[PDB]
RNA sequence: CGCGGAGCCUCGGUUGGCCUCGGAUAGCCGGUCCCCCGCGGGGUCCGGUGCGGAGUGCCCUUCGUCCUGGGAAACGGGGCGCGGCCGGAGAGGCGGCCGCCCCCUCGCCCGUCACGCACGCCGUUCGUGGGGAACCUGGCGCUAAACCAUUCGUAGACGACC
RNA sequence: CAAGCGUUCAUAGCGACGUCGCUUUUUGAUCCUUCGAUGUCGGCUCUUCCUAUCAUUGUGAAGCAGAAUUCACCAAGCGUUG
RNA sequence: CCGCGGCGGUGCGCCGCGACCGGCUCCGGGACGGCUGGGAAGGCCCGGCGGGGAAGGUGGCUCGGCCGAGUGUUACAGCCC
């Protein structure tokens, strides 16, 4: 498709995702994942908190400023799986990462906008339901975040705000069907021509 | 909990494959994804056909569980599906896509215009109710 | 007033992983992902289109700014829809992960 | 060998005749192969271990496809089997529940796969005989087997989950 | 081998009105109300016992692994019965040669406060979970009455206090000292 | 700030979509007669949808111009039309909602005529008052600090700093 | 694996005749790199890493009563001197 | 000079079209042979001969409004195999 994508985060796998987030970077398309505390790993927790640990103590011993950065955030974290999928060494690798775009929680613009969702990562589709895991944002703590309990409580605050909107569209909706039998016969030979091509049935 | 008790005698609707969009009676089930299916008034033999690529309906019918084609071809043909089929919400729904990609450029400058004026129609009436929700608010 | 110019991205040029083959690039189409899909796109022109600094002639126009190198698809790439096309001059690499645009007008219906 | 899905290459083959002996005897073995080239081999790579014959000193007199007597209607495919694992050589009585000879063991040859990591150049079939209700052992045969048998899919996921690779919509998976 | 069907129904009696939303079930009887979440173990609970006699458990595609937690969501549900009409009580009494165990419940259950355990200055202190009534029995000299509707909070609870009374470098044959569990019964019998 | 006239250059694009939460061996929505809470929220009952039709397989809005003279539709839209009160802060940058002036009468059917009909041909159409860099009009505001030199040392190689 | 010792008792602790491995802080083989020559032994100082845990934290063992002691686990956090 | 008549060479620069042919890569159709003179199936019936699951059955038990639903057993056919 066109234009600005945004991705929800949550009920996705880190990797599953980061792939075709990485492929359309690629092809030009702009990408902004968002609420990257939600996104979650096969294996069990404490697997790839060990699994984490191991990559902290990977470090430049002569000068550990220089040597990997082991950044804490998931959006930064995630970043990190998306561009060892691209060739970030080369100029298209750096302009692919740059219309990347990653977040913890959900934004001013991105709040709202309608958003979107990758089944082939979703998690629900590709695990099995008898299987062991972590959410990246308890991962992320564990290892050194100091913003689980922020991203909580601006969420929430969120959620309630959103949900307004939500409950406010739903009875615009519950307008437009009453105004449809409201009016149905000044526009009942319209409505035929909806429903005779497919529309509207 | 689930309402749809895949037995001998689900009509299932064919998803996909050779025979996709047709229904299709589970005569036996052979294994752990696999049945012995038929769909006589449907057209399709009694052959296996897995479970994967099937979704199955309210609707049940009652030959037992090996009969064999005629008696399969009634039960079907009285309980009548391919006529309560057709009433249902799938048919209805499923013969709409059908009848959007079997749409010339024709009918469809057509509904851009029949759209239009309805969304009008429709929208000077729900602007009329926000006056009167809000006379009722006063 | 609208598309014509249908819209498609293109991805690389026909390769190997140690090699590369400059004549066929590889485009990929919007709103096709299957070979089965992709038989219209075949031999239809395609464009990628620019500016670039100096002015240059326009058939059915003044001297304008833009530019275009101008193809052809020759035919589809793998499963996927993707397709393979090979414009006249070579195409830049700059390009890569940008527009080109294929036309209807060598239609086949 | 290899595979594809098996079909029954039966075969008949006599010791070619020698002065001594003008009418040797004649022997159908069910060589059971994806297609006649193979099957043809496979019952000389068989005979040869049970008769003293051999490509050169034989012939094939008929080779030809059995195909299923009854192939609409379910059926319970025993099979006394013979293996080769990496430690010895050892002898199976399985149960597939196809509706076809055939069919039925190309579930074996992809389960010996599986479930013990033979390759068919290893395997070999002592015989393959359609079994009635009773006298089935194996308790994963033994349950598709009644009559008001019964299922929901219960946690069917979506395939199809590249058209749409993106969607607003959250799948489904109850059905 | 995965089996079509596992099944369980669990009878429940005319006290108690247990109510499944989804998969979560809620019980309230005479004593109070529990609720648990099965949204782990997957499997269809259906209560299809009319006017209100039957849970029952399915399990359905599954293998041997999954087939086991038929039968413990059976109990924690049946465990869960017995709590609200019956309730538990596990009966913990303090053993030793020499120092006498000295507790004193210090809210309402909350607070078992132990000096003494062994010569040992440090008072141990242990809470018990929400819904635990700890109480100093009588008619029994060192003995206490760890009362709730939760088996397991009642049971954490012992054994938090029961494991708080450990000894360290020394012959735990020998040193037989410490508060622990006798007796798992119920308030009411029946 | 507004609204004016030329011209280097750097490019990508070529309707928008203005929103719940999450579940997945479940959800969506309606309506409450009834009950509790703060027009809303929670509850209970029933009625609908649930290979989903207040479906991202989705919705919307239109796309050669105006004439004039019928029907269907009729107060819609506009003048960078103009003031006030909102609400929105995570890194807001946007909405929203109220007076008054002038102007216009547009969606759908139809008649009825028209618009350089360029004489089969290409970068056509817009987001475009793009981004940036140079210069021609009015009104209102503006009206330095930094570094050196000096001094001090709280600091010292010089540099740095108080 | 296991015949034994361990009052008794295989295996608390041990453990023969056998047998399967690692490890490269021992020496050998080897001669792949260097002979337009890479400073050839020790000591001092100074970093850092490993664990093949001597101490200490938390633990499971004992033929652990205490005291004292060895067997083992996570464990390399800070110790290892004149 | 006007013919751009007929012949021979080209194209200033950007281009577009057409029909033969070679090689390819595809896509629609349609007809036949064989075969255990193919297995299988269908329909029509008919007249027979047998066996198993299992009944428009019966029966023990359950759940619901005699009926509907569940399980349990002998097995004839008023189902099917
Ligand atoms: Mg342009
Ligand atoms: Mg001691
Ligand atoms: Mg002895
Ligand atoms: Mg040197
Ligand atoms: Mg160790």
């Amino acid at each position: 498709e066109g234009q600005v994508l945004v991705l929800d985060g949550r009920g996705h796998l880190l990797g599953r995702l980061a792939a075709i987030v990485a492929k359309q970077v690629l092809l030009g398309r702009k990408v902004v994942v968002v609420r990257c505390e939600g996104i979650n790993i096969s294996g069990n927790f404490y697997r790839n908190k060990l699994k984490y640990l191991a990559f902290l103590r990977k470090r430049m011993n002569t000068n550990p400023s220089r040597g990997p950065y082991h950044f804490r955030a998931p959006s930064r974290i995630f970043w990190r799986t998306v561009r060892g999928m691209l060739p970030h060494k080369t100029k298209r690798g750096q302009a692919a990462l740059d219309r990347l775009k990653v977040f913890d929680g959900i934004p001013p613009p991105y709040d709202k906008k309608k958003r979107m969702v990758v089944p082939a990562a979703l998690k629900v589709v590709r695990l099995k339901p008898t299987r062991k895991f972590a959410y990246l944002g308890r991962l992320a703590h564990e290892v050194g975040w100091k913003y689980q309990a922020v991203t909580a409580t601006l969420e929430e605050k969120r959620k309630e705000k959103a949900k307004i909107h939500y409950r406010k569209k739903k009875q615009l909706m519950r307008l437009r069907k009453q105004a449809e039998k409201n009016v149905e016969k000044k526009i009942d030979r319209f409505t035929e021509v909806l429903k005779t091509h497919g529309f509207l049935v | 909990v689930f309402r749809r008790f895949v037995e001998v005698g689900r009509v299932a609707y064919v998803s996909f494959g050779p025979h996709a969009g047709k229904l299709v009676a589970i005569v036996d089930v052979i294994d752990q994804n696999r049945a012995l299916v038929d769909g006589p008034c449907t057209q399709v033999r009694r052959q296996a056909m897995p479970f994967k690529c099937m979704q199955l309906t309210d609707f049940i019918l009652k030959f037992p569980h090996s009969a064999r084609q005629k008696y399969v071809r009634k039960a079907w043909e009285k309980a009548d599906i391919n006529a309560k089929w057709a009433a249902t919400r799938w048919a209805k729904k499923i013969e709409a896509r059908e009848k959007k990609a079997k749409m010339t450029d024709f009918d469809r400058y057509k509904v851009m215009k029949a759209r239009k004026m309805r969304n009008r129609l429709i929208k000077l009436e729900v602007k009329k109710l926000q006056k009167a929700a809000l006379l009722k608010a006063s | 007033s609208g598309r014509l110019w249908s819209k498609a991205i293109f991805a690389g040029y026909k390769r190997g992983l140690r090699n590369q083959r400059e004549h066929t690039a590889l485009l990929k189409i919007e709103g096709v992902y299957a070979r089965d899909e992709t038989e219209f796109y075949l031999g239809k022109r395609c464009a990628y289109v620019y500016k670039a600094k100096n002015n240059t002639v326009t058939p059915g126009g003044k001297p304008n700014k833009t530019r275009v190198i101008w193809g052809k698809v020759t035919r589809a790439h793998g499963n996927s829809g993707m397709v393979r096309a090979k414009f006249r001059s070579n195409l830049p690499a700059k390009a890569i992960g940008h527009r080109i645009r294929v036309m209807l007008y060598p239609s086949r219906i | 060998k290899a595979s594809g899905t098996l079909r029954e290459y039966k075969v008949v083959g006599r010791c070619l005749p020698t002065p001594k002996c003008r009418t040797p005897p004649l022997y159908r073995m069910r060589i059971f192969a994806p297609n006649h080239v193979v099957a043809k081999s496979r019952f000389w790579y068989f005979v040869s271990q049970l008769k003293k014959m051999k490509k050169s000193s034989g012939e094939i007199v008929y080779c030809g496809q059995v195909f299923e007597k009854s192939p609409l209607r379910v059926k319970n495919f025993g099979i006394w089997l013979r293996y080769d694992s990496r430690s010895g050589t050892h002898n199976m009585y399985r149960e597939y529940r196809d509706l076809t000879t055939a069919g039925a063991v190309t579930q074996c040859y992809r389960d010996m796969g599986a479930r013990h990591r033979a390759r068919a150049h290893s395997i070999q079939i002592m015989k393959v005989e359609e079994i009635a209700a009773s006298k089935c052992r194996r308790p994963a045969v033994k349950q598709f087997h009644d009559s008001k048998i019964k299922f929901p899919l219960p946690h069917r996921v979506l395939r199809r989950q590249h058209k749409p690779r993106f969607t607003t919509k959250r799948p489904n998976t109850f059905f | 081998m995965k089996t079509i069907l596992s099944n369980q129904t669990v009878d429940i009696p005319e006290n108690v009105d247990i109510t499944l939303k989804g998969r979560t079930v809620i019980v309230k009887g005479p004593r109070g109300t529990l609720r648990r979440d099965f949204n782990h173990i997957n499997v269809e609970l259906s209560l299809l016992g009319k006017k209100k006699k039957r849970l029952r458990v399915d399990k359905w595609w599954g293998n041997r692994k999954e087939l086991a937690t038929v039968r413990t969501i059976c109990s924690h549900v049946q465990n869960m019965i017995k709590g609200v009409t019956l309730g538990f009580r596990y009966k913990m009494r303090s053993v030793y040669a020499h120092f006498p165990i000295n507790v004193v419940i210090q809210e309402n259950g909350s607070l078992v406060e132990i000096r003494n355990f062994l010569g040992e200055k440090y008072i141990r202190r242990v809470r018990m979970r929400p819904g635990v009534a700890c109480s100093v029995s009588q008619a029994q000299k060192d003995e206490l009455i760890l009362e709730g509707n939760d088996i397991e909070l009642v049971s954490n609870s012992a054994a938090l206090i029961q494991q708080a009374t450990t000894v360290k470098n020394k012959d735990i044959r020998k040193f037989l000292d410490g508060i622990y569990v006798s007796e798992k019964g119920t308030v009411q019998q029946a």
